[PDB]
């Protein structure tokens, strides 16, 4: 989850955000010496009284203030779409859950081997336990097997919903009528949260997202005590 | 079985038709089964794949459609 | 028509307290317009 | 039928000062009313039927 | 010229049109209707229409347009 | 630019009237809604 | 004024148009949800009375008063070219909407296009005589157009007429075909992409063909001459479009939708 | 008199002017609603109710800001005023139709602000996504109210558009090619051949939007073999271009301000400059699903798009080069027009930068319908296409009343808008990259130190508005009148005095080849 | 087969202005671009007014982008203020 004063992502769970995380660094170096050319070059211009104002010569500048710009993309391109395709590779998922959008909360269903599914509720503010985060928890978590390639596909039974957990890398859109797929590797155990990322309504800021990553075995004794 | 394995038909992040095939083909076999008299047993992997990704409330209307009369797929 | 300054708009700039009079309820009726229908809204 | 176009030419170039939708005559001053009325009108029932639309 | 684009007129497009009337008038008369079937794709309403009595389409023919509960 | 003089100058005193009435016709309308929130 | 532009008359005809386009607007909101018509045949007949004026204001300036000089005439024909891209661009969302429907068909339809339970119309019977119908109006506008040219007033009408009345024809088999389709609008994406797409179509041809009877009447009272007539070639660019946008909508949802 | 003047006009002038109040009106609307936003975030908890009424206030200031305050005043008032005069000519080409455009302004608001006054509001972003807004999540008039706001803003602007490639195409002096038309001109072109051809696919999908709410059809419900996803794609064909359009006149105005004030006859790289803006709008049509890169596309279609928005940046940084290479050796005047083009290079180079940002698919999984989305846009629009509108009204305020502002006051509100528009936005990018979601009404703790922060920048934001109506009010109270103007041979709009008559260029210039 | 009438028979205004002026090779209504002189004191460019000033603009090299724009009075000969090119008013 995010902490006060926070500045940049959330720290990474799983390989992919590792990835996203320090092509970020890569690019926000970029747009920083970008951002802190133009306003240096800004501040020469208006710094001197000599003066040329007769017609300039564009061509041989105009070379450099494309092809700079063109190299400094490729370099950006590169790592990025490395990272689309590595998302994108076959993984063999050991399992399949569902989640469905609805105004406004989550239903889960891991229907692999038997009929599990539930609802996965905000918890309300006055109903808080000591320690629990306000608009973050839910009453019924998503429990996962850590260090294990999961599928999730996305849906919706009613309007947009967007199912996001930001410190997994992951954002998939809830349409009706559309199985949505993406792909969870935890590489610890713990409690990871997000929130709904598409406008759905009056409850659009309290429909949130708990996922609780645990070893196979305590996931496995958990399946079984929620049929 | 642990659950459905990557299908290179179905390689990208839409899945709709991937619960729809598998949906279809189980139902199909079925009825080819049931009809001679043969056993539903040889349709196993296609009832498996469909539970693991189609949504329960995609499977329940279906369900709902083949006995009303009213699924617009060939069975 | 009448041209040059203070002629070639649609209201008077002829009188500096009746023009402030006439800015306040022009420029004050965009600005309080969401506030009152956000009234409307919660007295609903 | 025949030619008439000379003739209103004459008709609206004539140096009456009046402008283009009002210079066939009498006629013209009918509709121009009859429209104005209907536009200003039916904008003064829009107005209402909102009044009416934004309360239960 | 304008000669020619009657020619064309008069010898080509009118003669099309007249043999495709005979065509239409030739495969004309009613086909019969299929059996109703209550398939949840057709007939939408999600809202009544605000004509007549909120159920009948804007061309409504009740020879070939079944209603959602079936046949007028 | 270059421009004329103020054919009608508005004085120190006249610009604290003229920005007193801006900021109250910004102000108090909203100022009055937002405080009556509770009442609504 | 030493230049050849043309300085309007102030008109009210622009604010009765905006208020027009309110009380449309409005009336059909006040039709779908407060179960009431006035307002919008007020705004019906305040749009019909406001374009009456404003193009009659147009011939007033340009046959009667001489205002449109070659450079007027050019930015007329900019305008005219310009709207009908505009025109060409609507038209290319609903074609996207009925490609992206039909070349991908969901699980509600039975994943097959056309849906289960649509029966589309024979491509072969009314469609195809509605395209015999409308190219040929092309042919004898195209006649209409070089009789104008060529100074021949008896053949200018009667190649204009045999135009209207194709349009007419076009317009009441299309009625005919509304009627006895067995699907509606409500029948789906089928219904929806064929109708909106068909009907626009087919409110284009009416505003097409009432456009070709202005020009008809012109053409009785003597506004147009040899090398005079911009009311005739765009009404004839129109119609064109018109009849392009038909072959498209004709192999697009009728031949290989069907 | 003054009905046949102010309502039956047909004069460019005094129709930019209905344009320049209009924008102004609606920009105070605008204003309003983005405090009544910041009031609801600048403390944890909620202030107005739940995220329908939230929603509601964060649609409609979106659609004024962009609807009635940007594209009016840049296109509507600035480009009426200016374009004619720039070419020589003596008003627009169809003088009457541009009435119309104006006068379809007035009724779209009114049916934006019914929207919001009948049942709850349009509580649906400003895309108006289904099924959110269609007729079951938003029963009742409030979206199709929405909808005819649209079409009306749509008639007016591709009636605009039609107006505005006509007279640059057809009304310039014989002597005058394309390439001897000054970079705001081509900037007005450019944003007409954007609208004309992006308006209609939005009208034909708010259309289809409409039928779905009205008419039973399904195009967007899957009910009926309908896809949400299809009005994604026919709301962003249009809404990329929407943005050029939103910037190029901005551009334009840019182009005049930095080269005026550098004490320059000309922009540095002309040709590279038309070059650019045509490239930019171009590119802008073929961008469109780098809104839509959670929705499930395709790898290789996520690929393209992030591909092709980044070529954007090439342009564009032409354009940002060539205005320093304009300031380069200038006899520098530090006007508040200056200050406006000044703080416009640098802030919109950091929100274009944050769009190259967005651009990467695989970033964007984790940025998308964040604040970082809402602090790129805030950059090149509240601080890019507000400063050019600022620069370009403090920089012609004299010319179209005759009437000077106060120097001194302008720099004050320069001073004061800089502070408040950067408080507010940089904070929200470290409430995107830490994962606030957009259009919420409230947020858990850890984002509270931000939320706080940016909302106070928005009332330093409102006291810079406040002082601009006094400014204003100010230059009309004191009445000094313009007397010469500098570099008037290369700025033909000032040539004929301040304000200039009613008719200009009766007889024409002289340019001889 | 004939009854259409001609502009020579029916244009009327300014449309009948410009038609009969360019039958006479005189463009009173400024449609075409005036043709350069040398443009020295000795043979300045002429400019034609219906006033005692009109507004020139100066391409002052083929394919400058940039215009050069001034009011040309009555009077001596005046100056291009970028090329030094001679304009003169004929009233
Ligand atoms: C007028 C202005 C009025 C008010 C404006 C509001 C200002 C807000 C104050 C911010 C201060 C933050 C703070 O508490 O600093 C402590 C902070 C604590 O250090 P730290 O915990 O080691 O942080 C290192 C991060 O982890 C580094 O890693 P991260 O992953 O934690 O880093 C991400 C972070 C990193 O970004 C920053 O640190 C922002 C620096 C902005 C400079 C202003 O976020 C960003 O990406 C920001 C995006 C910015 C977009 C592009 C901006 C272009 C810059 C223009 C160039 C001009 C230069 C001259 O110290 C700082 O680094 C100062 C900032
Ligand atoms: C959702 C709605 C959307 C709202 C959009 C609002 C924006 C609209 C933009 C257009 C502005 C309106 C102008 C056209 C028609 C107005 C009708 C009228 O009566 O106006 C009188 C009024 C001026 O009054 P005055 O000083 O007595 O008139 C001098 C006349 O020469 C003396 O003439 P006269 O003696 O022959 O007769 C004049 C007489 C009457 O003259 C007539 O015979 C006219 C009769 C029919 C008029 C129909 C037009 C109504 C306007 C439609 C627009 C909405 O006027 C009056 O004294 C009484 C009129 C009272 C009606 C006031 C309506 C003004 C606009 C309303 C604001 C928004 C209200 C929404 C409420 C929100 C609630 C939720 O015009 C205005 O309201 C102008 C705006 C107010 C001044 C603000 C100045 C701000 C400066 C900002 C700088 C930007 C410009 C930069 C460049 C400047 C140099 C070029
Ligand atoms: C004026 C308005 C405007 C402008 C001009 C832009 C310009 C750009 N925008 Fe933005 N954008 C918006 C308004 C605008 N945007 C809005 C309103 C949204 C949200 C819509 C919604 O959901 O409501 C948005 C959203 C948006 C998204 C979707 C993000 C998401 O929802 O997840 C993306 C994705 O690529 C994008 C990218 C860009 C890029 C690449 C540019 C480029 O054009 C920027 C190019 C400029 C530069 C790069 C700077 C100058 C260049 C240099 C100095 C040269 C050197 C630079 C390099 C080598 C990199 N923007
Ligand atoms: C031009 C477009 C524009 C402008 C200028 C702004 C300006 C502001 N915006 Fe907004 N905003 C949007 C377009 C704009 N916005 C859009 C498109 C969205 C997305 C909506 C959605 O999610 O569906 C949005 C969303 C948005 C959000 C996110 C809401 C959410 O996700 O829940 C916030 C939050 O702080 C915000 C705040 C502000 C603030 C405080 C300003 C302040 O900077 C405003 C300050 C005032 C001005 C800048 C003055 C304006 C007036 C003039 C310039 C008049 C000039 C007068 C003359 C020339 C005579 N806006
Ligand atoms: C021969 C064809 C001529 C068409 C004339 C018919 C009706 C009125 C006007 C039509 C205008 C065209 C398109 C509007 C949308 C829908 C109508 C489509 C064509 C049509 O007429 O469709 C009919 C349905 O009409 C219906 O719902 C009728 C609904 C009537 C209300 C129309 C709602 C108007 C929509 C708003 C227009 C927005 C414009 C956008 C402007 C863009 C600006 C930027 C089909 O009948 P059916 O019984 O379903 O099936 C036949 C079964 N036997
Ligand atoms: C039942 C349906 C209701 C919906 C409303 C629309 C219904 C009907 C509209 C039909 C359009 C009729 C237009 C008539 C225009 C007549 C004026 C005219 O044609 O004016 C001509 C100029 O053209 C010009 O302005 C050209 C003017 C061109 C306008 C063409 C407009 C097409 C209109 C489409 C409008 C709505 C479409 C939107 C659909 C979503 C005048 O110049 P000339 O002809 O050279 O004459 C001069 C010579 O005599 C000199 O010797
Ligand atoms: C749900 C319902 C919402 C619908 C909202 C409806 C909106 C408004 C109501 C429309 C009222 C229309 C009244 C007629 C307007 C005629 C305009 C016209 O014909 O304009 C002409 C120029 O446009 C030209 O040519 C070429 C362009 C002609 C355009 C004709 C009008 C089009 C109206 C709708 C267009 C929408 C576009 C559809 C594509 C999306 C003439 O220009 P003027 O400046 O007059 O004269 C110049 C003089 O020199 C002439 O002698
Ligand atoms: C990125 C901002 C930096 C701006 C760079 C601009 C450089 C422009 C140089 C072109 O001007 C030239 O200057 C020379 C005299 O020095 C002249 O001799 C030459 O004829 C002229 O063309
Ligand atoms: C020249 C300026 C313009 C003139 C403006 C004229 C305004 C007067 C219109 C009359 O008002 C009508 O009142 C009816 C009620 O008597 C309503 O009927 C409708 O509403 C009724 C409500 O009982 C129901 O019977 C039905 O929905 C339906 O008949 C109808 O909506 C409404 O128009
Ligand atoms: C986002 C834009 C808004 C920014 C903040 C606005 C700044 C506030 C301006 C003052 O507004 C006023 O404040 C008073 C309180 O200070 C209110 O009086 C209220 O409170 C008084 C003191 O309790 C009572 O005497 C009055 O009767 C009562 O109406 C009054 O109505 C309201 O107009
Ligand atoms: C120049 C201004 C002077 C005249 C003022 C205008 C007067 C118009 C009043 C007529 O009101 C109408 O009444 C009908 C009957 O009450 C309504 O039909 C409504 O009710 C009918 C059944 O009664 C249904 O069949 C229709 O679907 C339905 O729209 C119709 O909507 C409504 O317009
Ligand atoms: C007799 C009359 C002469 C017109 C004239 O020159 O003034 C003729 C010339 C062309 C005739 C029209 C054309 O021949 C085409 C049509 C032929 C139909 O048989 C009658 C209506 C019809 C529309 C005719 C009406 C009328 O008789 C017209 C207009
Ligand atoms: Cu569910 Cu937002
Ligand atoms: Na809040
Ligand atoms: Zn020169």
């Amino acid at each position: 989850m995010a902490y006060p004063m926070q500045l940049g992502f959330q720290d990474a769970t799983s390989p992919i955000m590792e990835e996203l995380l320090h092509f970020h660094d890569h690019t926000l170096m970029i747009v920083f010496l970008i951002s802190s050319l133009v306003l240096y070059i800004i501040s020469l211009m208006l710094t001197t009284k000599l003066t040329h104002t007769s017609t300039m010569d564009a061509q041989e500048v105009e070379t450099i203030w494309t092809i700079l710009p063109a190299i400094i993309l490729i370099l950006i391109a590169l790592p990025s779409l490395r990272i689309l395709y590595m998302m994108d590779e076959i993984n063999n998922p050991s399992l399949t859950v569902k989640t469905m959008g609805h105004q406004w909360y989550w239903s889960y269903e891991y229907t692999d081997y038997e009929d599990l599914s539930f609802d996965s509720y905000m918890i309300p503010t006055s109903e808080l336990k000591p320690g629990e985060l306000r608009l973050l928890e839910v009453d019924n978590r998503v429990v996962l097997p850590m260090e294990m390639t999961i599928r999730m596909l996305v849906s919706s039974e009613d309007v947009l919903h967007s199912w996001a957990v930001p410190s997994l890398g992951l954002k998939t859109d809830a349409i009706p009528g559309r199985l949505n797929q993406t792909t969870l590797m935890s590489s610890r155990p713990g409690l990871y949260y997000g929130q709904c990322s598409e406008i759905c309504g009056s409850n659009h800021s309290f429909m949130p997202i708990v996922l609780e990553l645990v070893p196979l075995k305590y996931f496995e004794k958990w399946s079984a005590s929620m049929l | 079985y642990q659950t459905a394995p990557f299908d290179s038909r179905f390689p990208n992040q839409n899945q709709t038709r991937n619960c729809w095939q598998n949906y279809l083909d189980f139902h199909r076999c079925e009825k080819a089964m049931t009809a001679k008299g043969g056993d539903v047993s040889v349709c196993e992997w296609y009832r498996r794949v469909y539970k693991s990704l189609c949504p329960i409330s995609w499977v329940s209307t279906w369900d709902d459609r083949r006995a009303e009369g009213t699924f617009p797929g060939k069975i | 028509y009448e041209e040059g300054p203070g002629k070639n708009i649609p209201f008077s700039v002829e009188n500096k307290w009746r023009l402030l009079a006439m800015m306040t309820l022009f420029f004050g009726s965009g600005f309080a317009a969401p506030f009152f229908i956000v009234r409307h809204q919660l007295l609903k | 039928f025949e030619n008439r176009v000379a003739e209103k030419q004459k008709l609206f170039q004539e140096d009456n000062g009046l402008p283009v939708h009002l210079k066939g005559g009498a006629t013209d001053n009918i509709l121009y009313r009859v429209t104005m009325t209907l536009c200003l009108g039916g904008t003064l029932y829009s107005l209402y039927c909102l009044g009416w639309a934004s309360f239960p | 010229g304008a000669r020619t684009w009657r020619f064309l007129t008069f010898g080509l497009a009118l003669p099309s049109v007249a043999l495709c009337t005979l065509n239409s008038w030739l495969h004309s008369g009613h086909r019969e209707r299929p059996a109703f079937i209550p398939y949840h794709h057709l007939r939408i309403r999600t809202k009544p229409f605000s004509w007549g009595d909120g159920n009948h389409t804007f061309f409504h023919n009740p020879r070939v347009n079944p209603l959602p509960t079936g046949y007028e | 630019i270059t421009a004329k003089p103020a054919k009608t100058p508005t004085s120190p005193k006249e610009q604290a009237i003229g920005l007193s009435v801006t900021f109250l016709s910004f102000l108090l309308p909203a100022g009055w809604v937002l405080y009556h929130l509770d009442n609504y | 004024q030493t230049h050849a532009y043309h300085m309007v008359n102030p008109s009210p005809w622009p604010l009765t148009g905006a208020l027009s386009a309110l009380l449309m607007t409005s009336g059909l909101t006040m039709w779908f949800h407060f179960n009431s018509m006035t307002l919008l045949m007020i705004g019906l007949t305040t749009n019909m009375l406001t374009m009456y004026q404003w193009w009659r204001d147009v011939i007033r300036e340009s046959t009667f008063q001489g205002h449109h000089t070659p450079a007027v005439q050019k930015g007329l024909r900019y305008g005219m070219i310009l709207f009908i891209i505009s025109e060409v661009l609507f038209f290319t969302g609903f074609f996207w909407a009925f490609y992206h429907s039909s070349l991908a068909p969901t699980p509600e339809l039975g994943g097959c296009w056309p849906p289960t339970g649509i029966h589309p119309l024979n491509p072969l019977e009314v469609p195809l005589l509605n395209t015999s119908v409308l190219l040929a109006s092309g042919v004898s506008i195209t006649w209409a157009h070089h009789s104008l040219m060529e100074g021949d007033r008896k053949h200018m009408l009667q190649a204009l007429f045999i135009t209207i009345t194709l349009g007419v024809y076009f317009t009441l088999l299309q009625a005919s075909e509304y009627y006895e389709a067995p699907f509606t609008i409500s029948d789906g994406v089928y219904g929806s992409t064929f109708f909106v797409a068909t009907g626009f179509h087919g409110l284009h041809v009416i505003i097409g063909s009432t456009f070709l009877i202005v020009c008809f009447f012109r053409q009785l009272k003597f506004h147009f001459t040899s090398n005079h007539h911009f009311g005739f070639e765009a009404a004839a660019w129109y119609w064109h479009f018109v009849d392009v946008v038909w072959l498209f909508l004709y192999v697009s949802i009728y031949w290989w939708g069907s | 008199m003054f009905i046949n003047r102010w309502l039956f006009s047909t004069n460019h002038k005094d129709i930019g002017t209905l344009y320049l109040l209009f924008g102004a009106w609606a920009g105070m609307v605008g204003t309003a609603l983005s405090l009544l936003i910041r009031a609801e975030l600048g403390q944890p908890g909620t202030l107005l109710g739940d995220d329908q009424i939230y929603n509601v206030v964060v649609t409609a200031h979106a659609f004024v800001m962009i609807f009635f305050m940007v594209m009016p005043i840049m296109i509507g008032g600035f480009g009426n005023w200016l374009v004619p005069l720039m070419i020589g000519a003596p008003d627009m080409a169809f003088p009457r139709m541009n009435n119309m455009s104006f006068w379809l302004l007035p009724p779209s608001f009114l049916l934006l602000l019914a929207s919001s006054m009948v049942e709850a509001g349009a509580g649906t972003g400003w895309t108006v996504y289904p099924p959110l807004a269609g007729n079951l999540a938003h029963a009742g008039a409030s979206v199709d109210l929405t909808i005819f706001s649209l079409h009306l803003a749509g008639v007016s602007s591709i009636l605009g558009a039609i107006n505005f490639i006509t007279t640059i195409i057809n009304m310039k002096p014989p002597a005058m090619s394309q390439y001897q038309t000054p970079l705001f001109v081509w900037s007005v072109m450019i944003t007409a051949v954007l609208l004309l051809l992006s308006l209609p696919v939005l009208a034909a999908g708010i259309t289809m939007l409409l039928t779905d709410r009205n008419l039973n059809t399904t195009f967007f419900d899957p009910a009926g073999g309908g896809d949400p996803i299809l009005y994604q794609h026919l709301f962003w064909f249009f809404g990329h271009p929407e943005v050029y359009i939103l910037i190029l006149p901005g551009f334009g105005m840019i182009s005049h301000i930095v080269t005026y004030y550098s004490g320059k006859k000309e922009p540095f790289g002309y040709m590279g400059m038309v070059w650019a803006m045509m490239s930019i709008g171009f590119l802008g049509f073929i961008v469109w699903a780098h809104h839509m890169f959670t929705v499930g596309m395709d790898v290789d279609t996520r690929a393209y798009f992030t591909s092709a928005t980044m070529i954007i940046a090439i342009p564009t940084g032409v354009k940002v080069f060539s205005w320093l290479a304009t300031l380069h050796g200038g006899n520098i005047k530090w006007s508040p027009a200056m200050m406006w083009a000044l703080g416009f290079i640098f802030l919109f180079t950091v929100g274009g930068l944050t769009g190259i940002v967005l651009a990467n698919s695989s970033l964007d999984i984790v940025l998308h319908d964040t604040y970082y989305v809402v602090a790129h846009f805030h950059y090149v629009l509240s601080m890019g296409a507000v400063f050019a509108i600022m620069g370009g009204f403090v920089h012609w305020f004299p010319l179209f009343s005759g009437y000077t502002l106060n120097d001194t006051w302008a720099k004050i509100h320069f001073a004061i808008m800089f502070v408040g528009v950067n408080m507010t936005f940089f904070p929200q990018h470290f409430l995107g990259l830490s994962g606030m979601p957009r259009r919420y009404s409230d947020y858990p703790d850890a984002y509270t130190m931000w939320n706080t922060i940016s909302s106070m920048g928005s009332f330093i934001s409102l006291t810079a508005v406040m002082l601009m109506v006094f400014i204003i009010w100010e230059a009309f109270a004191s009445k000094r009148e313009v007397l010469t103007v500098d570099l008037t041979t290369t700025n033909l709009e000032w040539l004929n005095g301040c304000p200039p008559p009613y008719h200009t260029f009766e007889e024409p210039t002289y340019v001889n080849l | 087969g004939g009854g259409v009438p001609t502009d020579e028979e029916q244009a009327t205004g300014l449309e009948r202005e410009v038609m009969l002026a360019a039958r006479k090779g005189q463009d009173p209504y400024n449609i075409l671009a005036p043709k350069a002189t040398s443009g020295t004191k000795e043979d300045p460019n002429l400019v034609p007014s219906i006033t005692n000033k009109r507004i020139v603009g100066c391409i002052c090299e083929e394919d400058n982008s940039t215009v050069i724009w001034f009011w040309l009075h009555k009077g001596e000969a005046q100056r291009c203020p970028s090329c030094g090119t001679h304009y003169k008013l004929v009233p």
